[PDB]
């Protein structure tokens, strides 16, 4: 009985994973536009905050490379409120 | 305040270490190490080490500190200045470090330390339908073959060694 | 670097200076030794989870297993010392001065 | 070092797929059957460029073909799809295995009318 | 978060029960009552150490329900049976060298 | 006495946990996979002496990926200047940095 | 709204612990050819209330304690662990749905021996400490087979998730593929909660339970109700683990009725075991663990590792 | 006779029935008449946070179907 | 002890040493040190008297503290390098902590305070294992991490070890403490030349292990643990006095013997790097080692101390001890200086 | 060997069941015909994303669409 039913559970797991795979291009496109939205917002507010500061390059990379670096949590949610910070950075861990 | 939860648990962790390391008695030192192990487990749990934190509770506090309290109960007797003085010494050193790294967002004792909440350094992506921590621990059986061999050999030898040196002959 | 690493390393040094300054009991020394192990466990775990370094997730478990077997060895040494001298005092272990 | 180059907020404007995850998971098999080519162009561009700034046009083509997919569902089979994603949506794990008759009705209407 | 709220609630209810059970029987003023190392066993310490070492072997065994999902199944099954066999060999050496005696 | 028995016999006893850029279970990338791969493929074969002075940029990018010291220092500078401008009243925070804009997806 | 759910977990736990004393005294009455309480309430229903009010206004006994702090913390820890063992229990929905509920319960039950150890420290008698160390060695002995039986069963589940264990048993009770694990599980949980025939503290084979001994002990009601919370919890956990019921996701009350009836039958089975056998001697239950249960548990652990591989029945992770 | 134990068993059974029935009704009240979303894995949490962002009311359990697209 | 269990435990000691010597991962280095200590603890408690329990407890505390400092150095390395290869260390704090941990494992001064106590507390065979085989694995790790070893730290440890191991043996009459302070001085000699040429470090370690194995094997074959019990050897086996004479003259660094070879090669490789004061002070400090060696030769071979009457009964019995490789080790510890360019096989 | 087996089954049947269950667990997966399918099912479970290939011109076995005939199939798993 456990043989038949765990084989059925594996086939159901494959069906769930194929649904996930079929949705991953759309979610990746939305995630890319999401992070570029948040980085552009942080860049514009860095341009309007860091005017009085002498010798400040706005949008200066901390890396010598010109390769795209995956953004950090503090790079995205740095200027936002503490509730959005907590819901993005401890939300899955603190979920139930 | 709530974005600093791992930091506040780490302050409780250092306070517990100053507690038992000032050594009042092995009974209360065991109690302080139990409370310290619990809050350091909470530190691990707030990064996503759920299995490793339950390894802290189940193995560290669950077996080993139970054996420490057991062996203490067979070696101490049930019924100071230096302990309380060293306690408040370590507490003042820790709170002065907290005050510096909070008012300055920067300190340097041995290394340079940020003063913001350690939420900043996390990843912004998902792991899909697994835990990366669980799959890396699960790879002890497919990738950690030599590691399993030397760990099991050390534990078997450890059983042999404890039966040798407690035999008295 | 990150703020929690300061507290975990300072916890290691607090349990170090506890372990490097005995009062009377060998059990309190072993408690400081396993507090050193506990701080090493937490520090390695925070690095490995922060880095998403997948295969080193089994590293703190191997650390925990080896050092708890080490702790069992130390408790058996303390037990043999206590069956020799009646207590676990480190001032009873002074026969090897001469 | 150098200045990071980001696209403007005009270049990040697209008509989003503002549906829920059970609506997507209910439609996911036909979405993977029908919206294959822009999705795989995007994922190939995404694993080769290793940069989401070189993949924004393929992301917009994905986000456009998904909308064409759901409009083509909405013109023919809105009610079996709605019943089916409501049944998917009840479950906390969103099981496919709890919803086989609504899946059968949605697949029947989708195979007939599309 | 909800876990922390639940732990705080269980700790609070437990502390409230303990505080009631110590202070509620102090309401009735009672007649103030005025009338009026432990031996070591090696086997008690040895059963605790045997527990600790087999518990570490169990700590090695705990990632098995995740380890069966691997693509290197022959190596995984070999090392799984090898850890359970080394636990059994530790038990056999504990058996045959009189270690499980008078607490058998 | 590094008796390199592993390279002699061809066995892989511990090279798999050695770096982050190695083969991982289910192909999970480390968060600094590219930086470590660049530093290793730079420093490969040329020895430690040439690697410390010729691959310095790749190793600095990789250390700053790992520890994120320059990133946190930059965010500290921006956040301190932001809080000074808020206290001086010369700056207002936008609605998209206060939770008032109905987020993207 | 969540605190309402926490309280409707933890207050009916205490009420069920209250009436388990009545169910115990009645069912042990009728098995002993007598009645249980029927005078204090109608059919004895006021006996837990009267007995609790009696215990809460009774004097702290005679003596003083060696350590005040552990004398306070041992009932706090006992009740706190006895209440936190219930929050991942899927009945059909856990209060705290976690991915590692099994390992959580195993770890929090491993933490429960500190109450016994600290109550042995907090007593002044050096003989009560010896009895506490015997009890600690018993409980940590049977935690080994708890861990390994639990691992062997979870190899058919796929994860440490307790809610998945309802899905695993949708075609058959899990006692059918794992009845030797189930019976060694049941006897090992019996030996966990210091329950007869393994109750050496509350009985003889004990150096300190010997009539006009010393040892200031805690208020008995708190450790007693922690122990009965643990008894009902380990029987609910055995019910989830081996006798998992039918769950309709649109009617959760069917699963709640079904697991409740099975958990009541299994707790009455604890009551019916304690009224049927004499007690083990201490080395006899050490024998029963170390020479009898642990070899079969390691052999069946090898069997339940290698068996989904040879039958192609490896359960999914998710 | 032996049916005298059934009132105590019945009271204890009602006391065990209350927690599970309670958490099922509270999960259906707090989540729009449906089961509580189970997010054990970070993909499930990602989809759940996406639902919370697309619902427009900061609630994941407000489902948006084909009426939300043109 | 069961001979099967003895053989398995010695194979586990050797296994921990080999795991340190072959592995490319820091966790396996730490695992090898843990396995090594865990297996050598019963060898120290072979006879079950309170001095062996005290010696094993002191050894446990020192090697446990060093293993935890080693893991802290490894963890700081994982911070500042993101990897685990056993090579140079990418932080001076990790390098300092690892050099301290290996200095504690070797018993170099000022972490030397366990070595004469632990060596006195244990038998001669376990003292032989402690002073020869237990030096192999930390010198292998120091051989591998030397691009990051601080020079001032390792030379401070080296000269302090040579000086304290010189002055420590001058007050001793117990043979095991003399060998332990000899160990401290020779470990100073090994680590002084490490950053200059580690091939000469391996040469010093090999010649040291040969000579110390010769002295412990002679002390086992004569069953002598004190100076004054070694003094009766002329009336029991006069060839043994000759062998301990030439081996103590070798360990003092006198030509034409092979104990002159390591210190002459160390001075030879330290003057190349424009260090003159330091090998000269090291060479002059080794005269203290030669002084208490000559004290032992005076008490054993060059004079005849008074014996007792019961030695006449021991005249009637031969040595039935397995004096394993004692002629081979005696020849290699004395007559190897004409083969001094054999050291290139360790390059 | 038949006298010893009945004697150890009379004196220590727990150990006989222990060694029998352990010996079956060792030697049985190498004799079972379904041990192949465990490997086949674990390597067919799609955890990651099937990152597509750039169509260079000569890949006749790789499909262009998931519903194309060529490619790896799981009909053995649907049927068994
Ligand atoms: C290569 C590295 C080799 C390292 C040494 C290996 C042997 C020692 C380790 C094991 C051990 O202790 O064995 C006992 C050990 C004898 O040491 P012992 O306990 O002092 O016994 C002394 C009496 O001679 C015991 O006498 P006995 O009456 O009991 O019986 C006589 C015995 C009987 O002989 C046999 O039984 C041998 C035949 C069977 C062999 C095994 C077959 C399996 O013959 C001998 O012992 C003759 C002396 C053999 C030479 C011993 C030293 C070997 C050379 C070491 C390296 C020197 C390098 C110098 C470099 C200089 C420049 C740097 O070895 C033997 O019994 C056999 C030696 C074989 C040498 C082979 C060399 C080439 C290998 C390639
Ligand atoms: C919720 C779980 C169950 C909890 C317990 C049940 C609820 C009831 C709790 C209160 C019980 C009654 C009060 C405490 C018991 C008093 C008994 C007694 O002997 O009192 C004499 C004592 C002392 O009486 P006394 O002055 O005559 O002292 C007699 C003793 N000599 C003479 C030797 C000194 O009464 C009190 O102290 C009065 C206490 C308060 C009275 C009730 C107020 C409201 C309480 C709510
Ligand atoms: C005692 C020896 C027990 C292990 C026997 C071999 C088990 C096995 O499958 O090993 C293959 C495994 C793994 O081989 P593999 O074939 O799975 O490798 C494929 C590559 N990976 C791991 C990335 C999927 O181990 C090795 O090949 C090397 C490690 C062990 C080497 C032998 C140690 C002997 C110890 C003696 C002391
Ligand atoms: C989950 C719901 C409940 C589950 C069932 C439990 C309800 C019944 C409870 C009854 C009351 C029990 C009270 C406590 C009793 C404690 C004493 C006791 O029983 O000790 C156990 C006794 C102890 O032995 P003993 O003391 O009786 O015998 C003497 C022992 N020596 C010789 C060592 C001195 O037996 C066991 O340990 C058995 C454990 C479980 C056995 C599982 C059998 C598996 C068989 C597989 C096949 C075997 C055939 C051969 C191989 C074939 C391969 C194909
Ligand atoms: C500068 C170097 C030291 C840095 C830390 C200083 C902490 C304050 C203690 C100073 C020394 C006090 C002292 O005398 O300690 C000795 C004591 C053991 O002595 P004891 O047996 O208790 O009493 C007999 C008196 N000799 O030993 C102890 O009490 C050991 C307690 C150590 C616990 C350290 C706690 C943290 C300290 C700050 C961080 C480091
Ligand atoms: C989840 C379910 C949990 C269930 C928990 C409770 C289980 C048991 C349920 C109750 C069963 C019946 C109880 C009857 C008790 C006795 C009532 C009574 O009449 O007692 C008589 C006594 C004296 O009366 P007197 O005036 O002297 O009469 C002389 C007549 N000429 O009169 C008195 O003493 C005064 C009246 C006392 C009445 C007490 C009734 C029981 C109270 C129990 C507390 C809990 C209540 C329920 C809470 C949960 C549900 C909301
Ligand atoms: C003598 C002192 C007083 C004694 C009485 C009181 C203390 C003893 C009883 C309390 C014990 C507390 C145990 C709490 C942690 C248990 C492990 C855990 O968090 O597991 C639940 C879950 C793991 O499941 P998973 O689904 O993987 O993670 C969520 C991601 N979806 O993970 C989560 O849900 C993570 C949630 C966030 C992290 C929670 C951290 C809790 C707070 C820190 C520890 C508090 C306890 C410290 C003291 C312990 C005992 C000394
Ligand atoms: C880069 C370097 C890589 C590695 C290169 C190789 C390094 C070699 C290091 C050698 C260390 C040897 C340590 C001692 C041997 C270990 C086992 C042992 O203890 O054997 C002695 C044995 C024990 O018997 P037992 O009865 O317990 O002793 C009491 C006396 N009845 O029996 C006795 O006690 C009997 C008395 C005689 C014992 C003599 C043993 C001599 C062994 C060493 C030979 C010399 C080393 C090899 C050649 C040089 C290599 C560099
Ligand atoms: C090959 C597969 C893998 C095998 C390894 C895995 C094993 C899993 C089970 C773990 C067992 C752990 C404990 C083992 C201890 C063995 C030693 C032992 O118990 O010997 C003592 C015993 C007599 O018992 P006694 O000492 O008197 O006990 C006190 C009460 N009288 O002596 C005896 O009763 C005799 C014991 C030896 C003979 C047992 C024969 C059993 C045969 C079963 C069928 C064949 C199974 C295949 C394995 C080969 C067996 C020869």
């Amino acid at each position: 009985s456990m043989m038949r039913w765990n084989r059925e559970r594996r086939r159901l797991q494959i069906e769930d994973f194929e649904a996930r795979i079929a949705l991953m291009p759309l979610l990746q496109a939305e995630k890319d536009r999401r992070v570029l939205q948040m980085l552009r917002e942080n860049l514009e507010e860095e341009a309007t905050i860091m005017k009085d500061v002498p010798g400040w390059k706005v949008g200066e990379s901390v890396f010598h490379t010109t390769r795209w670096v995956t953004p950090m949590m503090g790079e995205l949610y740095g200027l936002r409120t503490g509730e959005e910070i907590l819901s993005s950075t401890y939300g899955f861990i603190w979920y139930t | 305040m709530m974005t600093y939860i791992v930091f506040i648990l780490s302050i409780i962790f250092v306070m517990g270490f100053v507690g038992f390391s000032s050594k009042p008695s092995p009974i209360y030192g065991g109690l302080g190490l139990i409370v310290s192990g619990g809050v350091g487990c909470g530190i691990v749990l707030n990064f996503g080490g759920s299995f490793l934190g339950l390894m802290v509770f189940l193995i560290y506090l669950g077996g080993m500190m139970v054996v420490f309290g057991y062996t203490t109960a067979m070696a101490t007797e049930q019924y100071n200045k230096v302990v309380l003085g060293t306690f408040i010494t370590g507490l003042l050193m820790e709170f002065l470090m907290v005050y510096y790294v909070l008012k300055d967002k920067e300190v340097e004792i041995v290394f340079k330390f940020n003063g913001m909440g350690d939420w900043v350094i996390y990843d912004t992506g998902d792991s899909g339908f697994f835990s990366e921590e669980a799959m890396g621990i699960a790879a002890l059986y497919s990738y950690g073959t030599w590691l399993v061999i030397v760990t099991g050999w050390s534990l078997l030898i450890g059983v042999v060694v404890i039966m040798e040196i407690t035999r008295g002959n | 670097m990150s703020l929690v690493y300061m507290n975990i390393m300072m916890a290691f040094t607090v349990s170090l200076t506890g372990l490097l300054m005995y009062r009377s009991h060998l059990m309190s020394s072993l408690l400081c030794l396993e507090g050193m192990m506990l701080s090493l466990f937490i520090l390695a775990t925070l690095m490995i989870l922060n880095s998403h370094f997948t295969l080193a997730s089994m590293m703190p478990i191997i650390l925990l297993v080896f050092a708890a077997c080490e702790a069992a060895l130390g408790l058996s040494l303390l037990v043999m010392v206590s069956n020799t001298y009646g207590t676990d005092y480190v001032q009873n272990l002074n026969l090897l001065q001469c | 070092p150098g200045i990071v180059e980001l696209p403007s907020l005009e270049d990040l404007k697209v008509q989003e797929v503002k549906v829920s995850s059970s609506v997507l998971k209910a439609a996911a098999h036909h979405y993977g059957a029908q919206c294959d080519k822009p999705n795989k162009e995007f994922m190939l561009c995404r694993w080769e460029e290793k940069d989401p700034r070189r993949c924004l046009e393929e992301g917009k083509l994905v986000n456009q073909c998904a909308l064409e997919f759901f409009r083509q569902i909405k013109r023919h089979c809105a009610e079996p799809f709605t019943e089916y994603w409501t049944c998917i949506d009840y479950s906390g794990l969103q099981l496919f295995r709890r919803c086989r008759k609504e899946q059968a009705q949605f697949d029947k209407c989708v195979l007939d009318k599309l | 978060m909800n876990l922390m709220i639940t732990l705080l609630t269980n700790f609070t209810l437990a502390t409230l029960l303990v505080t009631i059970a110590f202070w509620l029987p102090q309401l009735n003023v009672y007649s103030e009552k005025t009338s009026p190392r432990l031996p070591f066993s090696m086997k008690f310490f040895l059963v605790a150490i045997t527990f600790l070492l087999f518990d570490l072997e169990i700590a090695l065994l705990l990632p098995l329900p995740w380890a069966s999902q691997t693509t290197n199944l022959n190596t995984m099954l070999t090392m799984a049976l090898l850890l359970i066999f080394l636990l059994a060999v530790s038990l056999a050496y504990e058996w045959t060298q009189k270690g499980l005696e008078w607490t058998e | 006495p590094f008796f390199d028995v592993q390279k002699k016999l061809g066995v892989d006893l511990d090279h798999w946990m050695t770096i982050q850029s190695a083969e991982q279970p289910h192909r999970i990338p480390a968060r600094c996979h590219a930086f470590e791969k660049e530093w290793i493929e730079c420093a490969h074969g040329i020895g430690s002496i040439r690697a410390e002075k010729e691959c310095k940029i790749e190793f600095e990018d990789f250390r700053e990926c790992l520890l994120r010291q320059k990133t946190m220092k930059r965010l500290n500078a921006i956040k301190r200047q932001r809080d000074k401008l808020i206290k001086e009243g010369k700056y207002t925070p936008p609605p998209h940095h206060s939770g008032q804009e109905d987020l993207r997806p | 709204m969540f605190m309402i759910n926490v309280l409707t977990l933890i207050i009916p736990i205490l009420l069920a612990v209250a009436f388990l004393t009545l169910v115990e005294r009645k069912v042990l009455g009728y098995m002993q050819f007598r009645k249980g309480p029927n005078v204090v309430g109608p059919y004895g229903l006021l006996q837990p209330i009267a007995d609790a009010i009696k215990l809460f206004i009774k004097e702290p006994l005679r003596p003083a304690t060696s350590s005040i702090s552990m004398f306070i913390l041992a009932p706090i820890l006992a009740l706190t662990l006895a209440l936190t063992m219930w929050i991942p229990l899927p009945m059909p929905y856990p209060l705290i749905n976690m991915n590692l509920g099994v390992l959580f319960m195993l770890a929090m039950s491993s933490l429960a021996v500190y109450s016994i150890l600290w109550s042995g420290w907090a007593s002044n008698s050096k003989y009560a400490l010896i009895g506490a160390l015997r009890a600690v060695a018993q409980t940590i002995s049977y935690e080994v087979t708890l861990a390994i039986i639990l691992l062997s069963v979870l190899l058919m589940n796929g994860s440490f998730t307790l809610s998945t264990l309802i899905i695993t048993q949708e075609q058959v009770w899990l006692i059918f593929p794992a009845w030797p694990l189930a019976m060694m599980w049941f006897i090992s949980t019996l030996a966990e909660t210091n329950r007869a025939p393994f109750d050496l503290t509350e009985g003889e084979s004990e150096l300190v339970s010997g009539f006009n001994v010393e040892y200031a002990a805690g208020p008995f009601a708190l450790f007693f109700m922690a122990e009965y919370a643990n008894i009902i919890m380990m029987n609910i956990f055995t019910t989830t683990l081996f006798l998992g019921a039918f769950h309709n996701p649109y009617m959760p009350e069917l699963y709640t009725i079904n697991f409740t009836i099975k958990s009541l039958l299994l707790s009455i089975t604890f009551l019916w075991i304690r009224a049927s056998y004499p007690r083990f001697r201490y080395d006899q239950l050490m024998h029963l663990l170390w020479k009898n249960f642990l070899p079969l548990t390691l052999a069946l652990c090898m069997w339940h590792v290698s068996l989904p591989i040879l039958l192609s029945s490896i359960p999914p992770q998710t | 006779m032996w049916f005298e134990v059934l009132p105590g068993i019945a009271v204890m059974g009602v006391c065990l029935f209350i927690p599970g029935m309670a958490t099922a009704r509270i999960h259906r009240f707090s989540n729009g008449g449906r089961e509580k979303r189970v997010a054990h894995y970070s993909y499930q949490w990602y989809l759940m946070e996406r639902d919370r962002r697309v619902s427009g009311v900061n609630r994941y359990y407000v489902s948006k179907g084909l009426e939300n697209i043109d | 002890m069961n001979p099967i269990i003895l053989i398995i435990i010695l194979m586990t000691v050797m296994l921990g040493t080999i795991i340190v010597m072959i592995s490319t991962h820091w966790l396996l280095i730490w695992i090898g040190f843990e396995m090594n200590m865990l297996a050598i603890i019963p060898i120290m408690m072979k006879k079950h008297n309170p001095r062996a329990t005290e010696a094993s407890t002191k050894y446990f505390l020192t090697q446990s503290t060093a293993s935890m400092l080693l893991m802290m150095a490894i963890i700081i390395n994982l911070m500042f390098s993101g990897q685990w290869t056993v090579m140079k260390l990418f932080n001076p704090m990790a390098s300092m902590l690892m050099t301290m941990a290996l200095a504690m494992k070797l018993g170099m001064a000022p972490f030397h305070f366990w070595v004469p106590e632990v060596t006195q507390g244990i038998p001669l065979s376990s003292g032989l294992i402690l002073l020869t085989w237990q030096k192999l694995a930390p010198m292998s790790v120091l051989y591998q991490i030397l691009p990051s070893i601080n020079l001032d730290l390792i030379l401070t440890l080296s000269i302090l070890s040579i000086t304290i191991g010189g002055w420590g043996g001058l007050n001793q009459t117990q043979l095991r403490k003399i060998m332990a302070y000899s160990s401290i001085a020779h470990m100073g000699w090994m680590t002084a030349v490490l950053l200059y040429n580690p091939t000469m470090t391996l040469l010093n370690l090999i010649i040291y292990i040969i000579m110390t194995s010769t002295m412990f094997t002679l002390f086992m074959a004569n069953s002598t643990t004190t100076t004054l019990s070694l003094s009766h050897t002329w009336n029991k086996a006069p060839i043994m006095t000759i062998l301990v004479l030439i081996t103590l003259l070798s360990m003092g660094g006198l030509p034409p013997l092979s104990g002159f070879m390591p210190k002459w090669m160390i001075i030879q490789e330290m003057t190349k790097n424009d260090s003159i004061i330091l090998p000269t002070l090291m060479a002059i400090t080794a005269l203290l080692n030669l002084y208490f060696y000559m004290r032992l030769t005076y008490s054993t071979a060059l004079t005849m101390f008074p014996s007792t009457n019961n030695m006449k009964m021991k005249w009637q019995f031969p040595t039935t001890k397995r004096m394993t490789l004692l002629p081979t080790m005696t020849v290699l510890s004395t007559m190897l200086l004409p083969l001094t360019p054999i050291l290139s096989i360790l390059e | 060997v038949a006298a010893f087996l009945k004697n150890v089954w009379a004196k220590e049947p727990v150990l006989v069941a222990s060694f029998a269950i352990a010996g079956l667990a060792v030697i049985l997966p190498t004799l079972s015909p379904y041990t192949k399918y465990s490997l086949m099912i674990n390597r067919a479970t799609p955890y990651n994303y099937p990152v597509p290939l750039r169509d260079d011109g000569n890949m006749p076995d790789v499909p262009s669409h998931p519903q194309d005939p060529q490619g790896p199939s799981l009909e053995w798993l649907k049927r068994l």
